[PDB]
């Protein structure tokens, strides 16, 4: 059972560690793609949909301005997320087709994801019944399972950071703020509603940031709001530091006793953080209905199908202002991504 | 509530990354 679990992932490790070592670099051009619509803009750069002429194929390509990401001390972070996410391979992670760079850019093609972020869905519903947010969940769980196996930290989970695919499944797409680290790391960053205690209190910190994250979303899919939540990040890190969190009246008793666990301050109690590890999890009675390899196999019939009026479609994505690509006629920041 | 708290809070769109 959890000898099956072992090998897969020993399989999984062998993998992703040749491409690790020796990474996919200037798979593309620019000029192969055309350039559609603006489907997000933030932190992450510009990310927009495109057809790649030569297979006729949609795609979601990421931008990211050399100049901006060298301002931002983003560098090695940008080098993480494209080295992480070209040697990576699982159901519920979005597949990187192809990375270029050019004088002005870095590009990430990545598959194209046309059911919209689930922060869109979860905001205009209000909140997932405690089965369809049981159903998201366990592909999380599945996939910080694969992910930690192979050293790697998530830290950037949140319902912007993960979309709805065509048969109603996850794709988790945001791989800037991921690092291959065995021991500790210390770098401030995620996002302030699912920070965990240990990131706000400048302590050393490791995968067990990812799980806290998970009891976050969890609670936040099934309420409709977050655990800790405030006008300011610095009240939030107040309420995410005092060790207190309300549920609604309406959470089962399985989902409080899964949700105590998960945001638990103190790591020797922690749930993903254990001896047991993420069996923990997977065992706890929230997760009983749960068959975890019907759900990695994709058998499950997912609670929401989402509208798909056809190829290249963008209605479950908002709209954003259209800026020009543009490209200097020098190179920038040669040195800084040369690795690109 | 505490739905009515989060919905007139200044939160309640995309989050920027710290
Ligand atoms: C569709 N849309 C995407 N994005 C558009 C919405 C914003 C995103 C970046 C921020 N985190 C969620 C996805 C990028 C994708 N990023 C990768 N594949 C995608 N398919």
């Amino acid at each position: 059972e959890q000898e099956s679990v072992k090998e897969f992932l020993a399989k999984a490790k062998e993998d992703f560690l040749k491409k690790w070592e020796n990474p996919a670099q200037n798979t593309a051009h620019l000029d192969q793609f055309e350039r559609i619509k603006t489907l997000g803009t933030g932190s992450f750069g510009r990310v927009m949909l495109v057809k790649h002429m030569e297979t006729g194929n949609h795609y979601a390509m990421k931008i990211l301005d050399k100049q901006k990401v060298v301002k931002l001390k983003q560098i090695e972070h940008t080098l993480n997320e494209k080295r992480i996410l070209q040697a990576v391979n699982f159901p519920f992670l979005v597949k990187l087709e192809f990375s270029f760079k050019d004088n002005s850019n870095l590009y990430m093609v990545m598959e194209y994801v046309p059911g919209g972020e689930m922060f869109s869905h979860l905001r205009r519903i209000g909140r997932f019944s405690e089965p369809h947010a049981r159903f998201y969940a366990a592909q999380i769980v599945l996939t910080f399972e694969y992910l930690h196996s192979l050293d790697l930290i998530y830290r950037d989970l949140k319902p912007e950071n993960l979309l709805i695919d065509q048969q109603g499944y996850i794709q988790v797409t945001d791989f800037g703020f991921a690092k291959r680290v065995k021991g500790r790391t210390w770098t401030l960053c995620g996002t302030p509603e699912y920070l965990a205690p240990e990131i706000i209190l400048s302590k050393g910190y490791n995968k067990a940031v990812d799980w806290w994250a998970l009891g976050v979303l969890i609670y936040e899919m099934a309420a409709g709001y977050p655990p800790f939540f405030a006008d300011q990040p610095i009240q939030i890190y107040e309420k995410i530091v005092s060790g207190k969190v309300r549920f609604p009246s309406h959470f089962s008793s399985d989902l409080k006793d899964l949700l105590r666990n998960l945001l638990q301050v103190d790591l020797t109690k922690r749930f993903g953080n254990l001896k047991n590890g993420v069996n923990d999890i997977k065992n706890h009675k929230w997760f009983a209905t749960t068959d975890w390899i019907a759900i990695y196999q994709r058998k499950v019939e997912a609670p929401f199908i989402p509208k798909f009026k056809g190829p290249g479609d963008t209605s479950n994505f908002d709209d954003y202002e259209e800026e020009e690509i543009r490209v200097s006629i020098n190179e920038k920041c040669g040195k800084e991504f040369s690795e690109f | 509530t505490t739905y009515a708290d989060f919905i007139a809070s200044g939160r309640t769109g995309r989050r920027n990354a710290i």
